[PDB]
RNA sequence: CAAGGGUAGAAGGGGGCCUGACUGCGAGGCCUGCAAGCCGAGCAGGGGCGAAAGCCGGGCCUAGUGAACCGGUGGUCCCGU
RNA sequence: GCUUUACUGCAGCCUGGUGUUGGCUCUUGGUCGCGCCUGCGUAGGAUAGGUGGGAGCCUGUGAACCCCCGCCUCCGGGUGGGGGGGAGGCGCCGGUGAAAUACCACCCUGGCGCGGCUGGGGGCCUAACCCUCGGAUGGGGGGACAGCGCUUGGCGGGCAGUU
RNA sequence: AUAGGGAGCGACGCUUGCCCGGUGCCGGAAGGUCAAGGGGAGGGGUGCAAGCCCCGAACCGAAGCCCCGGUGAACGGCGGC
RNA sequence: ACCGAGUCCGAACAGGGCGCGUCCGCGGCCGUGGACCCGAAACCGGGCGAGCUAGCC
RNA sequence: GAACCUGGGGAACUGAAACAUCUCAGUACCCAGAGGAGAGGAAAGAGAAAUCGACUCCCUGAGUAGCGGCGAGCGAAAGGGG
RNA sequence: CGCGGGGUGGAGCAGCCUGGUAGCUCGUCGGGCUCAUAACCCGAAGGUCGUCGGUUCAAAUCCGGCCCCCGCAACCA
């Protein structure tokens, strides 16, 4: 066995929602281990990607034609802190963290897709994909998936998860990747 | 510690076979009273000839005991000593059908094994048993 | 004392006595505080067996103790009858 | 800080920048059985204070120390059966 | 020559591990393949442990009232075994909370029953070994102990060499 | 065991006090420390590799020593102003 | 390592440290051998002694 | 059976200007055995060579390589010539 | 010098065995009150938990730098 299988992963009414599971080194030293939430994914889920990356407020226009179906501008600001808890947006780039309703009062703080004008580019890809996690105080890895549309395609989590990683300083040994969730598992070799 | 058994016990396989145990074990209980045997290559080897010896040495019983229903199975008996109108004569027995059990051609003979219960003495067409091995239920007619 | 089977006997060893921790770690080295001369004596054990008329009994190391049982089976290749433990013994090998 | 020799034309008291309590060397000497101990101009590197001349390779000076061997660390052009 | 809490050994004695060294057992350990457990300040049908997915598992594989009655404690039920037996409940959605209850993956802080790898503590036996008995290829007693081999650490003027 | 070994005292008479801190010896199935051995988290050496070699934490590991207590016809000790 | 009338330390076309017979005889002295000669008290090995003396049978 | 040889055991004085590792020394000596010799002997060798080719004995290598309270002191083998 | 066990009211000093709890005698102060004295009795000052830091709504607890006293195999040219 060189390989793993990409097809077995089959309780749901259309299994897309397979996981990716891990377990390396917990809390090593006085540090850990966190992954980045939305990186690229070879593929692109399929779920509504409502990537409300609070950029500039010139993410109105055309950073609603390629990215996310709502971005927050400068009008869902501190209009967001102030009106419950339904008025999930990420954050800015550069060295001025205006975290006023989005990025401190508790989901998303990452940061904007270096655009500096909209959202609509197409020299990236990780507009409408996955998110992620981090450690758990025992576990870690954690995530989504790629995207079920294909063949071969299930072997997306082998090399964006199970064939991706540099976060971690000194543990041990990161001996898991036992993924798929909310139906079958597959805790084969990745 | 390979050994072979002999008279079979639990804990240990049944006889001739070669179980493992406890050196103290086989060499101041096991071969002292004669319970088993070293698995020296010796005798390991020595037992094979028991087993070729009775295993390739069993097409006799079991596939030649066998001719005796390829050629006196398929083939009429009927007692030369008629009868009244049903009580037959020759009281028709295991020795009245044993006699020529063989003598109607030659190839094997037998008296004793026979599903006969009790002396027909009584005229019809039976065709009761023999043994051991598959049972050959040989056509006897004890005509009047 | 020697073996019957294997002829293993007594050797003279040194009981040599060191002090300080060795090099593979903190430093100096060890040192000998002193040097006795002693012997170790092969693990001579008894053993007493059927075979034949009589029932003959064996010295020997605990290394090689099955080699007298396989002496045994050997054995039964022998004409021996006559009783007497002793001769036996050096009928075998 | 012991005593002594020295010293206000500072080696003493105060302040401002600094780290030469440099690295590589070292003419020539003092002392001396050996090996040790002591002083040192000057050259190169890279500095420090000064406008500069220049001074700085610890401390007014003389005690404040321990050959080798065996090991411990950190490095480095070396040897590596 | 002698002495000792002078140094360093040695004899001797004590001691763990293995060897000679075996049966049958009851009882518990370390822990890796397992099966399920748990956290009860507020929301709360309840006791949600987490990271995240997250809207069907369920149904003649019998989804609801019903009874014997195991478990644990924060006494709520978490939970579960037999028959009548039924054709639907859980939950997204909601209250709410720093996180939300259908579901599945994979983590354990404590815990745990079916079993391997395996170590302890008891018992019993007998056949090694040991002792005995008007000779015994046998019977008593001891018994995997003791003895003896290799190896561990220790006490050690009894003795040795020396300062 | 009214016997056998070791020790001191030494017919007989009257007696033989106090001190278990230290030393010795006796009793302590708890704790602490403790060797080989078991165990292996984790780390290293090479190899294209399977691998083959090494170090190695936690925890389990006796006697002994520490600790608790006893003991003087045991070694000994039995005040000053 | 290696370089070589040079080489080493050094960054250094500064400095400074080190850089030209064999064989036999004979004689003096030195090293290892008792080593100029005689001399211990003692230490170790293998034996010989209880016809003296001590104890016991 | 004078020495000689092989194996099994195996000191101390002394040296280290004390002494214990070390040295003397596997010497002295005890024991067994062999024989005119004894031992060893036809590679599971040597060690760096496109190599050598039983064993033993002599000369060299060599007071070298190394060992060593790196003290006192101990001290090879390959290769080469016989 | 190497593992790894804890510092707390002035002092004696429990939780850390599974994270919200500031435990108690003696001692200090008044009282109750007795023969003096004393057990006792009730109220009570008397612990940023060494602290730069991660962890949380809350951190002495999950735990890193070692700061220090006890324990401290062994080593020591
Ligand atoms: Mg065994
Ligand atoms: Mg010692
Ligand atoms: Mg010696
Ligand atoms: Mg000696
Ligand atoms: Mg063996
Ligand atoms: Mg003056
Ligand atoms: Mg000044
Ligand atoms: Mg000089
Ligand atoms: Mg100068
Ligand atoms: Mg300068
Ligand atoms: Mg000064
Ligand atoms: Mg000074
Ligand atoms: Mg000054
Ligand atoms: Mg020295
Ligand atoms: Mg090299
Ligand atoms: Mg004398
Ligand atoms: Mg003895
Ligand atoms: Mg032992
Ligand atoms: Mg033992
Ligand atoms: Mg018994
Ligand atoms: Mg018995
Ligand atoms: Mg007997
Ligand atoms: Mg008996
Ligand atoms: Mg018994
Ligand atoms: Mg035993
Ligand atoms: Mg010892
Ligand atoms: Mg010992
Ligand atoms: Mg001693
Ligand atoms: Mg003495
Ligand atoms: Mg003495
Ligand atoms: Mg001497
Ligand atoms: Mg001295
Ligand atoms: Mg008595
Ligand atoms: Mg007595
Ligand atoms: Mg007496
Ligand atoms: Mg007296
Ligand atoms: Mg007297
Ligand atoms: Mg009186
Ligand atoms: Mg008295
Ligand atoms: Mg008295
Ligand atoms: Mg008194
Ligand atoms: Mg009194
Ligand atoms: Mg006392
Ligand atoms: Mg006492
Ligand atoms: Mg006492
Ligand atoms: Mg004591
Ligand atoms: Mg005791
Ligand atoms: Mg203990
Ligand atoms: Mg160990
Ligand atoms: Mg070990
Ligand atoms: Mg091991
Ligand atoms: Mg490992
Ligand atoms: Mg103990
Ligand atoms: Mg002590
Ligand atoms: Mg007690
Ligand atoms: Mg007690
Ligand atoms: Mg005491
Ligand atoms: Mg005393
Ligand atoms: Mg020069
Ligand atoms: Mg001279
Ligand atoms: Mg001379
Ligand atoms: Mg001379
Ligand atoms: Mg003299
Ligand atoms: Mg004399
Ligand atoms: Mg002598
Ligand atoms: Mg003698
Ligand atoms: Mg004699
Ligand atoms: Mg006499
Ligand atoms: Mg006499
Ligand atoms: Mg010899
Ligand atoms: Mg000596
Ligand atoms: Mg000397
Ligand atoms: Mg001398
Ligand atoms: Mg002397
Ligand atoms: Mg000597
Ligand atoms: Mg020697
Ligand atoms: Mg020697
Ligand atoms: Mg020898
Ligand atoms: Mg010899
Ligand atoms: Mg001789
Ligand atoms: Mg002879
Ligand atoms: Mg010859
Ligand atoms: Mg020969
Ligand atoms: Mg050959
Ligand atoms: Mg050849
Ligand atoms: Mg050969
Ligand atoms: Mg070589
Ligand atoms: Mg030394
Ligand atoms: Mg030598
Ligand atoms: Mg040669
Ligand atoms: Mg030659």
């Amino acid at each position: 066995k060189v390989y793993t299988i990409d097809e077995a992963a089959r309780t749901a009414k259309f299994d897309e929602t397979v996981e990716v599971h891990a377990k390396l080194g917990i809390d090593p030293r006085r540090s850990d281990q966190n992954v980045r939430g939305t990186v690229s994914l070879p593929h692109g889920l399929g779920k509504q990607v409502r990537v409300l990356a609070i950029a500039k407020g010139e993410k109105i226009k055309e950073a609603e034609e390629a990215g996310a179906d709502y971005v927050g501008g400068e009008e869902i600001i501190q209009k967001i802190l102030d009106g419950w808890m339904d008025f999930v947006m990420g954050a800015v780039g550069s060295k001025l963290g205006r975290i006023l309703g989005p990025r401190g009062l508790n989901p998303k703080a990452g940061t904007v897709g270096f655009n500096i004008g909209e959202i609509i580019r197409e020299i990236k890809a990780g507009r409408i994909e996955f998110r992620n996690d981090k450690t758990g105080a025992i576990h870690a890895p954690v995530g989504k998936a790629s995207f079920p549309p294909e063949k071969l395609a299930d072997n997306i989590r082998a090399f964006i998860r199970a064939l991706e990683a540099h976060k971690p300083e000194g543990a041990k040994g990161t001996f898991l990747r036992s993924v798929y969730v909310t139906t079958t598992m597959g805790p084969s070799v990745r | 510690m390979k050994v072979i058994l002999l008279e079979p016990l639990e804990n240990l396989g049944d006889v001739g076979q070669v179980v493992d145990v406890k050196p103290g074990y086989a060499r101041n209980y096991l071969l002292p009273r004669g319970l088993a045997v070293l698995a020296t290559e010796s005798n390991l080897k020595a037992l094979e000839a028991r087993i070729r010896a009775q295993a390739k040495r069993l097409a006799e019983r079991k596939a030649e005991a066998e001719r005796l229903k390829e050629i006196l199975e398929n083939l009429t008996l009927t007692i030369p000593v008629r009868a009244g109108e049903t009580k037959i004569y020759g009281s028709v027995t295991a020795k009245d059908i044993a006699e020529a059990l063989s003598r109607q051609h030659g190839v094997t003979i037998d008296p004793k094994r026979l599903a006969l219960e009790k002396p027909i003495k009584e005229l019809g067409e039976y065709v009761l048993t023999y043994k051991p091995h598959p049972e050959v239920p040989i056509q006897l007619k004890v005509s009047v | 004392k020697v073996c019957e089977i294997s002829g293993k006997r007594p050797i003279v060893a040194n009981s040599i006595q060191r002090r300080g921790k060795a090099k593979r770690e903190g430093g100096v080295g060890k040192k000998t505080t002193g040097i006795s001369k002693r012997r170790q004596y092969p693990n001579l054990q008894k053993v007493r067996v059927r075979v034949a008329g009589q029932e003959i009994t064996f010295r020997v190391a605990a290394s090689h103790i099955p080699k007298v049982y396989e002496l045994v089976e050997r054995a039964k290749g022998l004409r021996l009858e006559g009783l007497s433990p002793k001769e036996i013994k050096k009928e075998l090998l």
